[PDB]
RNA sequence: GGGAAGCCUACCUCAAGAUAAGAUUUCCCUAGGACUUUAUGUCCUCUAAAGAGCCGUUCGAGACUAGGACGUUGAUAGGUU
RNA sequence: GCUAAAACUAUGUGCCGAAGCUGCGGAUGUAUACUUUGUAUACGUGGUAGGGGAGCGUUCUGUAAGCCGAUGAAGGUGUGU
RNA sequence: GUGAGGGGAGUGAAAUAGAUCCUGAAACCGCAUGCAUACAAGCAGUGGGAGCACCUUCGUGGUGUGACUGCGUACCUUUUG
């Protein structure tokens, strides 16, 4: 099965119109001060007022 | 450009009510429907909504004449498999009058977003008091 | 006040000061055309409407110029048939500026 | 005034680079780079670069303060293809298209 | 005395292409389809410079016919009354005294009643 | 007037995108400047409510979704007894 | 949608209705007269296969050791006419 | 990232002549601005026609868009069609 005509721009567009990307949920983490991951350990290690590497 | 068109921002639509009972359905339809339209004006435009507003009340009086009340027959169709309904003048009159009017003047205007636009100035009502006292209608003996 | 005239086998209602463009004529630029078969002219509430013209009624133009229209094409296809022709036309006008109605 | 800088021969499709491009379009820097570091994406590395490069060019040739910057402009463009054959089932053989894309970041305040 | 047709082939496509200003899709863009839609424009236009006559006709009937029914008057009876009263104003100025002066368009049509009696 | 497993009701489910978009109960938001395009007008400053969502623990709910419960004022899941 | 019809039969006044006819402007073919003409009159101008007539543009040769061109050629892209 | 690529600086008459580099058309693919578009059925135009934005010789004007509306089933070939 294959199409008989092909697809005009406009309904191609119209298809990619629910492609579009959404933000990550990132919160100022107190112990650091840095931007992370909200609920995830930060990349220098700190979580929740703990640390994980010396 | 020496024949003008009305412009819709001009344009005024005037309100009148009238009394069904004892008319005939069709030969009141068409009075209504050349209303609605607009037929009546010297600045009527065929792509410009220039007609009134008319008020219909007493509307489960209104007659047909022969033996229409029992024969004509009213059918819908649910787009399901023998889905075809089929109502008569008799019931559709007793229970839902306004859709005999709006099935008569529908058919006798435009068939598109003019035309649909232009039946919503068409209010029916049952009894003999309607809800428009606002606005003021005259009488239209029609 | 306003009359009616008729110029290049139609009818124009017309009043002073206006210009309107009507079919060629052979009058020269700058010259002065009076219609002397007006067919009604109305004066607010003195109107008379001439059983085939107004008897007196006289309207005075000045003839401003002559032009060409926009360029119309015209065009002619036989679909399967092997046949098509194409040709352009603009219209010659002459332009009339209204000076005088009189009733 | 904005401060362009092009990151050309990208290898990969500019529909998906497209899908970064809008995600930053519009927002200050500092969110736009908040955002990049915790993507996902392949492109947001890509974008990531024309965007620090964006903004050292118009810190070090035009001296401007890092606080007002922000995305004013951003698209990406289709870039020269890479042609290669692919041999399918039965003796057929398909041609395969290896996309490229420029990406045009210019930042002002 | 080898001949390239680039420049002139190119100019006709180029010209093709300027005329399908404002169609949708392909008929603006490509030479085969805009071809087509240029000389379809062309036949419809032929066909409606015939078709405008009648439709403002149709409309001047239609305004006449209001004001003749708001004077009390038919558009036929006010057609014939005119004609027997000797009126040769046309429809067309007719239909605007019609929408612009109702005293004038009043007084027409009494004539006609008068032509009438 | 009577008159059928037939028609309209009656029984079950869905149903106001019924654009004619319906009804009821309860809850929230009441600040200052400039100007001309004197207007649900355009820029400033100050405010961010009732709620909704992101995120997390998840489900007798589930293709993804949607839907249900909970997030320390806590038994939502795992563990422990 | 229509029932003393918006049906049928008969009669009469009007009107609508085509690229048909008329009006106004323009082009073109043939003939007749002007005893050069490019002016008047009359009659024509839907078209497949076909036949006849008249032209537009493109490359090259002479005219050209001429004429235009860095005060900007060809080509590309808009606008006006 | 001592990568690729770019922004400055410098050379040059010219660097959008910067290395697969004279000119740089079309199909095809982005970004920006203006108008329209989420109650409405079909070769996508055509004849009308309101509103809006910019320009303006202020209009009986120019450019862009085009609510609403009459009509309207592509082209070629082959065929009685
Ligand atoms: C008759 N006996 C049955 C038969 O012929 N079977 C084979 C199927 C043929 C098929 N119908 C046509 C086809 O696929 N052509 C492709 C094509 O030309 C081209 O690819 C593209 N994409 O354009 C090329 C890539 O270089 O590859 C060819 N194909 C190849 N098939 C080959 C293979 O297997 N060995 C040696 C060499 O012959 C190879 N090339
Ligand atoms: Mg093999």
């Amino acid at each position: 099965a294959v199409q008989q005509n092909r697809k005009s721009r406009s309904r191609r567009d119209m298809r990619r119109s629910h492609d579009a990307l959404t933000e990550n949920a990132l919160t100022v983490d107190q112990a650091t001060g840095e931007t992370h991951r909200r609920h995830h350990v930060t990349k220098d290690g700190f979580y929740r007022g703990r640390q994980l590497f010396a | 450009m020496k024949t003008l068109s009305a412009k819709p921002a001009e344009v005024q639509h005037d309100w009148f009510v009238v009394d069904a009972t004892g008319k005939t359905l069709g030969r009141l339809a068409t009075e209504i429907a050349r209303r609605l339209r607009g037929k009546h004006k010297t600045s009527y435009t065929p792509h410009v909504d220039t007609g009134d507003y008319i008020i219909v009340i007493n509307a489960e009086q209104v007659q047909v004449t022969g033996n229409k009340a029992l024969d004509k027959k009213y059918y819908r169709h649910t787009e399901f498999p023998g889905g075809l309904k089929e109502t008569n003048f008799e019931k559709l009159v007793a229970h839902k009058p306004e859709e005999i009017f709006e099935r008569a003047v529908k058919g006798m205007l435009p068939k598109g977003p003019l035309g649909y636009a232009m039946i919503k100035k068409m209010k029916v009502y049952a009894g003999s008091e309607h809800p428009h006292a606002a606005q003021q209608p005259q009488v239209l003996d029609i | 006040m306003y009359a009616v005239i008729q110029s290049g086998g139609k009818q124009h209602r017309v009043v002073e000061g206006e210009t309107l463009k009507v079919e060629l004529l052979k009058a020269e630029s700058g010259a002065t055309i009076t219609f002397d078969d007006v067919l009604m002219v109305v004066n607010g509430d003195n109107i008379q409407i001439g059983a085939p013209v107004v008897a007196g009624a006289k309207v005075t133009a000045e003839v401003i110029g002559h032009g060409r229209h926009d360029k119309i094409r015209i065009i002619k296809m036989r679909r399967r048939k092997h046949y098509r022709k194409q040709q352009g036309h603009r219209q010659w006008f002459t332009e009339l500026k209204i000076t005088g109605i009189s009733g | 005034m904005e401060v362009t800088a092009k990151l050309r021969g990208a290898a990969i499709s500019a529909q998906k680079a497209r899908l970064v491009a809008d995600l930053i379009r519009g927002k200050s820097v500092a969110h736009a780079l908040n955002i990049l570091n915790f993507s996902n994406k392949k492109a947001a590395v890509l974008v990531k670069k024309a965007l620090e490069s964006a903004i050292a060019n118009a810190e070090h040739n035009n001296s401007l303060d890092v606080d007002d910057l922000k995305v004013s402009t951003i698209y990406v463009d289709e870039g020269m293809s890479l042609k290669r054959i692919m041999p399918r089932a039965k003796g057929r053989a398909d041609r395969i298209t290896k996309r490229t894309c420029h990406i045009t970041v210019k930042v002002g305040v | 005395a080898r001949v390239k047709r680039g420049v002139v082939a190119h100019r006709r496509h180029k010209k093709i292409l300027a005329r399908a200003k404002g169609y949708y899709g392909a008929r603006s863009r490509v030479y085969r389809v805009a071809f087509q839609a240029v000389i379809k424009a062309g036949q419809y236009a032929y066909r409606d410079r015939r078709q405008k006559k009648r439709q403002f006709r149709a409309l001047w009937i239609a305004r006449i016919n209001a004001g003749a029914r708001q004077n009390g008057l038919s558009y036929s009876r006010m057609i014939d009354g005119l004609k027997k009263a000797q009126v040769i104003i046309d429809r067309r100025v007719l239909a605007d005294i019609a929408m612009h002066d109702a005293v004038a368009f009043a007084a027409l049509a009494e004539k006609a009643k008068g032509a009438l009696a």
